[PDB]
RNA sequence: GCAGAGGUUCUAGCUACACCCUCUAUAAAAAACUAAGGACCACACGA
DNA sequence: CTCTGAATCTCTTCCTCGTGTGGTCAGGACG
DNA sequence: CGTCCGAAGAGATTCAGAG
């Protein structure tokens, strides 16, 4: 209907435009009578007839009187819809400033007159003078002059000389600043001071000022000297009470506002004294300040109980403002709520739903058909006979519900699949009946947990309800290609007992001819369920182009897992269902079930699982009871060993020879010890304990007790859940964290003790309140994720780009995390993969690596595959299906326009309920050893050194691939050579970690040049081995005489010349900063690699992925070389140290200052490329993406947040996280203009500046360059292109005030934007819409 | 009756042009007087356009080509 | 608390606060975020704007359904003209190119 | 059946979301029928 | 003496839906 | 019968160290 939105300042005359009045008395209403104030904030005359089509006194009371307005009143008569848009002004006898560009955080008043906020607000409230036009006197147009200091002008400036003070003084300021010429005279001062924060701040003003000299926007606008109206029916008397007709709403700061204008009136026609009018003026301005943003002063004025009531600022922000209460997400008609019930019997594609619900929430579709049959004339006479529940309106209701699908719906719908569409299933009763599979992928419970369901009312949204939201639809989660309708708790327990084995059980031994004969044979009873006979199977396999082969043959086996034969569809083999089949076991078999035979067999094939897990469940019997939990019988000797050993650090402490912190971490390690033995003591009582025979003497097998099947199923239970029961519940914790030192010896099974229980409680309390607060930390962590998303939606299908992300398999110092086939599988690569034959297409440039593709690129032994990253991707306001992958919901690629914004967002936030909140290197198997980026050289030793500092080790087997990484501290020596075998087991390199050799790459003479023993280096005693060493003295600590000196150490030969550096005119000289041990005195010989100079030397729960997607630098940030070259080193640390790298060609114009206590891994003669790291510690990403690139920095965010979900067991694809950091650092800074528009401090949408440097360098014209730059989620979705997306997010006033001195016109085009306004969204079925109207465009 | 929409997601592989297609259909069987050309089993409009869409008869190309071929004989309807 | 069609409310969102009062559960923001997940533009289309406060809408949609013909006349929420409404109050001009 | 009135009932009924018939300045042979309002703060609880 | 970095101060939220209750400008008398 | 009175981080704002 309408183009795009735009937003400006409220011009005064704009202002008399809307009003089709102008309100004067305070009082609204009459009590005598309902009648609205004939001049009150609830008018007829100026806001329309209260009621459709009625005058007040009631001359005209029909529809042919429209447009025609009263005599004795003057009140138009319309509709009283027409009451909700018209708007009335007051006119306001002293202009008042408006709050929102008052205190704003910049200050748009004050910073547009780049005078400061305090002397602003203080002429506002009347207690200081601003000098208007000064002229030819000592005070200039911006000067204060409180009131003594304007006494002493006065009474000596008696000339025409003006100081007008308040709110119109300043309307007085802005008239007369002309922002063009200030914008000129600006310009040379910005081209002229060097300093940053000055220039930062001129540009901030001159920016402001052209938002003004382009937008159609006056300065003197913001003080207003007409203040508009809402409608009466946005702010209405509120509900009677038995006409008590009272709230402290608007009404109330409005009425308020309207007596004190009236007062200003009064006293300035009864030219009342100076003093008593100013302070009537402070308090309109008080008023009106309320009125606009109570709460942005010091006292929020307050109504009845005492509390702040609302403003006009306070219903347009917050989670009860007008965008998060009633746009974003508003309520719905057709709907219903009641508790959950299993309901096994249906099918997932289905759904119970009470009578009455299907009754209530189809009344207009039952209607309808009753209409179109005639059983009722009229919807009135049918609308009777829905509430007589007439037998024929339950014949018609079945009707409307035969393909009518529902949106079921839990409360907390943290991702996509909450909410999902359902056939209903007419059943009596008044519980929704929820089908067992999808519990898990609504998290949802059967212990009163409620959920709301849906009508969708048009074919459209029926249709796409049961096209996408069906059960059916959603059986891989958006999160990863893993089942989420994946057997969870019950049934997994069913399908366990059956696919077991006793090594002696009834009906073992005699072969079968096929499951049909196994379900004879147990149900019959003859034969137990799970007995090891060899049965007959037709198993079927698709090897040929699509045809299925069929494979007969006696694998043996149980009955048990014959069973379950005959439920699996054909195309699975048997090797499948052969297992114990735990929860793993049956998400393995579902995820090949439906990466082989599609979507259909698999949805049919989960129903017949269910249902033979629950009834085989059933038929199990399996129970829990004491006798199920098994106490080791030597658990009574562990915890004596325990105790006897506690008391012998005890004894040992109290002689002395162990204080308080040793005793302590023995007395933990110990206990520690115990705990592990007692809980392998308690696992071989649970699984090794059961004797059972064979027909023979004895024999031993896997136990069959209820609660090891309930736990080692995976049904339910962990490691932990089962040691809390039978053997030590193990050390817990205080509040603070600090574990206790006696443990919770006693177990669930038996009692436990009063301080037992209480450290218990203590340990519960403490996770009941971390869950609270955590649910809360994730809900905003999602609300951030969903909204720095939403505007990226697949637009293109390819973009024919090369570039991407190496996709490597993550090691963290152990084994593979993660391997290269899970972390690549459903992603287009970017460059032909190639197996160890080189030029070798082995995978294509362009195709998707589906489970095939993976599977032959673990057989061929890859090592790294570069793979398209949505992050590289070039195109505009979205992003290609290619460079996105596969959508993980479907096997196949993903769809030409589906929001992935928000299924990243949901699938990050979704596990945030799941997160938390608080030497030598020796190779682990066989394999080869390689180092990148080496230098070495041999040893007297026969050892290797390093030279470099980056040097890592990677062990690579004999298929090529790299089975472990670890990390080379600078100077560790290295047992082996390079390419050099080497067995598991035994340490390769070792080192001193509180050590930082200085080792010499070339052997020689060294002369200590510059070395004076009291001046520069002191000659210590030694007091441990008889004979000195000299430590260089730490600089700050030194005085200035022994600091101008540099230390060095020259290279010489024999002969006494010097030695120069391999390949380099430059002498091998070495630099011996503060606290330098030397060992070596002078005259010594060293040879290659000998140390010269022994220098001595977080978080992973949901706040560390706060930190990370918000881009927060850390406490201790990493310098990283922004400069490639050579170190130097400036000031001797006069309180803060300077360094300065040079390149060896380039210039130097680059200095850092770094504090004394950073440790220094660099020294200065060596050679350090763009990016290296300097200091210790963490590194932001900021310098990351600055240095060393965007796909550094997004390899560097997706690694350390897949670390961070790792230690939580969950799972989350990284072109979520990718695409995430790509809406981050969308943002772009152009450092050149060019020949661009765009100007040098301006930064823009990485995607603006991209398409004009692209249309530049079509032609022989030269685009412009730009630096990127990462900001954080809740920093780059309030730095929107759109204003009603950041408005809608937070701050919102913030960015309201930006928008309106901008004048900027939001286009729409955002997912947010379109829910806002309430039409298409550019996601799915609406994105064709979208673009064939933009193709009509 | 219908369970799941996979065939016709292979037969219109956008999963998003399905339903407005689908859609489209079902708008003609309600408003308009066509008739479904797969025979109905007492299933509504919505799961009949999915029916249509399945025996591979139905999609953008066929409906827009016949709708076109009706606007044809529309004006030539009065020569 | 299963409703189709009831008393509004001031900003005119029909379910009016559901409880004893006839009701309509919150569709959320949440659940605005689930359905822009999927592939829906339609059926969130339709429960945030013509099953919600859209007047007109939602009387064409009603007699729609009991015509039989389940078509949806957009039109526009009245929420969103409440906002416009509110804000051009504070003093800012918002308003809409045709 | 769109601007009003009348009719057999029951003050009033003209599509008000709304139910039957008449015509453009005139009132009755006629059974099934009728109503279109409604906020915020706190508490407790459930998931 | 004028900015540099750094301490200080101020703003801006800090889940998402239900179900029972209860309390809320309060003009007041005079022409 | 009507009518007039913790907490956690970011950013602006001082504010300061050093030549
Ligand atoms: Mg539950």
């Amino acid at each position: 209907e309408f183009d795009a939105i735009k937003i400006a300042l409220a011009s005064p005359d704009m202002i008399r435009s809307w009003s089709f009045g102008e309100v004067k008395k305070p009082e609204t209403i009459n009590y005598r009578t309902f009648k609205p104030e004939r001049d009150g904030l609830f008018c007829a005359r100026i806001f329309g007839p209260v009621k459709d089509y009625e005058c007040l006194c009631g001359k005209y009371k029909r529809l042919k009187h429209r447009g025609v307005i009263c005599e004795k009143c003057g009140v138009e008569v319309t509709q009283t819809k027409v009451r909700r848009e018209r708007m009335g002004h007051i006119e306001l006898a002293s202009p008042t400033a408006h709050i929102w560009f008052l205190k704003s955080l910049p200050s748009r008043i004050g910073l547009l007159l780049d005078m400061p906020l305090r002397d602003i607000e203080r002429v506002l409230y009347f207690e200081s003078y601003v000098v208007i036009e000064g002229g030819m006197t000592n005070l200039e147009r911006q000067q204060i002059l409180t009131e003594e200091q304007y006494l002493d002008a006065l009474e000596e400036f008696g000339d025409e000389f003006d100081a007008k003070m308040g709110a119109e003084a300043i309307q007085a300021l802005l008239k007369s600043m002309d922002l063009e010429q200030e914008c000129e005279q600006l310009r040379e001062e910005l081209n002229e001071t060097n300093s940053e924060t000055k220039r930062k701040k001129l540009t901030k003003r001159i920016k402001l000022l052209e938002a003004f000299v382009q937008s159609g926007n006056k300065p003197e606008w913001m003080i207003l000297t007409v203040l508009p109206v809402l409608p009466p029916d946005l702010r209405p008397l509120v509900p009677l009470d038995g006409g008590r007709f009272a709230t402290s709403d608007l009404n109330d700061l409005y009425r308020r506002v309207i007596n004190r204008n009236n007062r200003l009136k009064r006293l300035l026609d009864l030219a009342a004294p100076d003093i008593i009018v100013r302070n009537e003026k402070r308090m309109l301005q008080e008023a009106v300040d309320a009125l606009l943003d109570n709460g942005r002063r010091g006292r929020a004025i307050t109504g009845s109980n005492k509390r702040p009531l609302k403003s006009l600022a306070d219903m347009i922000k917050g989670k009860q403002g007008r965008f998060r209460q009633n746009l974003l997400g508003k309520r719905v008609d057709y709907s219903g709520r009641s508790v959950i019930t299993v309901g096994p019997y249906l099918r997932l594609h289905q759904c119970g739903l009470p009578k009455k619900m299907a009754l209530e929430l189809f009344k207009p579709f039952i209607y309808g058909k009753l209409e179109l049959r005639g059983l009722a004339t009229t919807i009135k006479a049918a609308k009777k006979m829905v509430e007589r529940e007439e037998a024929v309106v339950w014949d018609i209701l079945d009707e409307v519900i035969r393909e009518h699908p529902v949106l079921l719906n839990r409360a907390p719908t943290l991702h996509r699949l909450g909410i999902q569409a359902f056939e209903p299933v007419l059943i009596e009763g008044k519980a929704i009946q929820l089908h067992p599979l999808v519990c898990a992928a609504y998290n949802a419970d059967f212990d009163g947990d409620q959920m709301a369901v849906h009508v969708p009312l048009t074919l459209e949204a029926q249709l796409e309800a049961r096209a996408l939201m069906m059960s059916t639809n959603n059986i891989l989660s958006p999160a990863n290609g893993e089942p989420i309708i994946v057997p969870s708790q019950d049934v997994v327990l069913g399908l366990y007992y059956m696919t077991r084995d006793c090594v002696n059980a009834k009906g073992e031994g005699m072969v079968l001819t096929g499951p049909k004969e196994a379900e004879r044979l147990y149900r019959s009873g003859l034969a137990s369920l799970h007995a090891r006979v060899k049965v007959r199977i037709t198993e079927y396999e698709k090897d040929a182009n699509g045809e299925l082969v069929a494979k007969t043959s006696l694998k043996d086996t149980t009955v048990g897992r014959a069973i379950l034969w005959m439920i699996v569809p054909k195309g699975l083999p048997y090797s499948i269902v052969n297992q114990a089949l735990g929860k793993k076991a049956i998400s393995k078999m579902l995820n090949t079930c439906y990466r082989i035979l599609g979507l259909k067999p698999t949805v049919i094939f989960a129903d017949q699982i269910m249902y033979t897990g629950f009834a085989y469940a059933a038929r199990s019997g399996a129970s829990v009871g004491i006798d199920d939990m098994v106490i080791p019988e030597k658990k009574h000797e562990i915890i004596s060993e325990a105790e006897a050993e506690v008391a012998e650090i005890q004894e040992q402490f109290q002689s002395g020879l162990v204080t308080a912190g040793e005793r302590y971490n023995k007395v933990i390690d110990i206990w520690a010890a115990a705990n592990d033995r007692v809980s392998k003591a308690m696992m071989d009582n649970l699984q090794t304990e059961t004797v059972i025979n064979r027909d023979g003497q004895e024999e031993k097998q896997v136990s069959f007790n209820s609660i090891y099947m309930m736990a080692d199923s995976g049904a339910r239970g962990s490691a932990a859940q089962i040691r809390q029961l039978a053997g030590m519940r193990g050390l817990m914790a205080k509040p603070d964290g600090s574990i206790i030192e006696t443990p919770i010896t006693a177990n669930f099974r038996e009692g436990l003790n009063v301080l037992q229980y209480f450290i218990s409680t203590h340990g519960a309390r403490k996770g009941l309140a971390d869950t609270a607060l955590k649910t809360a930390n994730s809900g905003y962590l999602t609300r951030r994720l969903v909204d720095v998303a939403q505007d990226l939606v697949v637009t293109e299908d390819d973009c024919g780009t090369h570039e991407g992300i190496m996709m490597t398999p993550v090691i963290e110092g152990g084994d593979v995390k993660e391997p290269l086939r899970d972390r690549v599988l459903g992603r287009v690569t970017a460059e032909d993969v190639l197996k160890p034959g080189t030029a070798d297409i082995l995978v294509p440039r362009n195709t998707l690596l589906h489970e095939q593709w993976c599977d032959l690129l673990e057989e061929n032994s890859v090592d790294a595959v570069k793979v398209r990253s949505v992050v590289s991707c070039d195109t505009d306001f979205g992003v290609c299906a290619h460079c996105y992958g596969r959508d993980l919901a479907r096997g196949h690629i993903i769809n030409k326009g589906e929001a992935i914004g928000v299924i990243a967002a949901q699938s990050i936030g979704e596990p945030g309920t799941q997160l938390t909140m608080r030497s030598s290197i020796q190779v682990k198997n066989k394999g080869s050893i390689k180092l990148s980026n080496v230098k070495s050289v041999v040893n007297s030793s026969g050892k290797l050194v390093i030279t470099s500092r980056n040097t890592e080790l990677k062990l690579i087997d004999e298929f090529g691939r790299t089975k472990e990484s670890y990390k080379v501290p600078y100077g560790a020596v290295l047992a082996k050579g390079d390419g050099e075998q080497v067995a598991g087991g035994e340490t390769v390199a070792n080192w001193d970690p509180h050590t930082m050799p200085v080792i010499t790459e070339v052997s020689g003479f060294v002369r200590f040049t510059d070395m004076i023993d009291g001046q520069t280096i002191t000659r210590q005693t030694d007091e441990l081995t008889g004979l000195s060493s000299l430590v260089v003295l730490d600089s700050a600590e030194r005085t200035a005489g022994g600091k101008d000196l540099r230390p060095a150490l020259k290279i010489v030969d024999a002969q006494g010349n010097d030695v120069l550096i391999p390949g380099t005119d430059m002498p091998a000289q070495y630099f011996l900063p503060g606290k330098a041990i030397v060992q070596l005195e002078d005259g010594v010989q060293i040879s290659s690699g000998d140390t010269l100079a022994r220098i001595p030397q977080i978080t992973g729960g949901l706040p560390r992925v706060a930190d990370l997607f918000e881009a927060r630098r850390p406490k201790e940030p990493a310098i990283l070389a922004e400069i490639s070259g050579i170190v130097s080193f400036g000031k001797e640390t006069k309180g803060k140290r300077r360094l300065v790298i040079t390149p060896v060609d380039g210039s130097d114009p680059y200095e850092e200052m770094i504090p004394k206590w950073r440790q220094l891994n660099v020294f200065e003669g060596e050679r350090v490329e763009r990016g290296d790291v300097i200091s210790d510690g963490p590194e932001a990403p900021h310098d990351i993406l600055r240095l060393r690139g965007v796909h550094a920095v997004t390899r560097y965010i997706v690694n350390e947040v897949q670390d961070v979900y790792r230690l939580q067991g969950v799972k989350i694809n990284d072109k979520h996280i990718e695409v995430i950091v790509r809406q981050m650092l969308r943002k772009a800074t152009i450092v050149n203009a060019g020949s661009s528009d765009f100007l040098e401090g301006e930064q823009v949408e990485y995607s603006r500046v991209k398409i004009a440097n692209r249309e530049l360098e079509a032609n022989g014209k030269v685009g412009a360059t730009y630096s990127r730059d990462l900001l954080g989620i809740t920093k780059a979705s309030l730095a929107t292109e759109s204003f009603i997306s950041a408005a809608s997010f937070q701050e919102t006033t913030r960015v309201l005030t930006e928008a309106a001195v901008a004048g900027k016109r939001d286009e729409l085009r955002g997912l947010k934007e379109n829910v806002i306004v309430g039409r298409l969204i550019p996601a799915g079925t609406g994105y064709a819409y979208h673009q064939d109207r933009m193709r009509r465009r | 009756a219908r369970v799941t929409v996979q065939d016709a997601v292979e037969k219109i592989g956008n999963r998003f042009d399905l339903v407005l297609v689908a859609a489209r259909r079902a708008r003609q069987m309600q408003v308009g007087g066509k008739d479904p050309l797969v025979p109905e089993e007492n299933d509504k409009t919505t799961v009949i356009a999915l029916r249509e869409i399945e025996e591979g008869l139905i999609n953008n190309q066929i409906l827009d080509v016949r709708e076109r071929q009706e606007q044809q004989e529309q004006e030539a309807a009065e020569l | 608390h299963a409703r189709s069609t009831g008393s509004y409310s001031l900003v005119t969102q029909q379910p009016l606060g559901g409880k004893a009062q006839f009701g309509g559960q919150r569709f959320g923001e949440m659940e605005v975020w689930a359905l822009e997940a999927y592939g829906a533009a339609y059926t969130l289309q339709e429960m945030l704007t013509v099953k919600s406060d859209d007047v007109n809408g939602r009387t064409k949609m009603y007699k729609n359904i009991v015509d039989g013909n389940h078509q949806m006349e957009p039109g526009m929420p009245e929420s969103f003209n409440v906002l416009l409404k509110e804000i051009r109050s504070l003093g800012i001009n918002i308003e809409l190119e045709d």
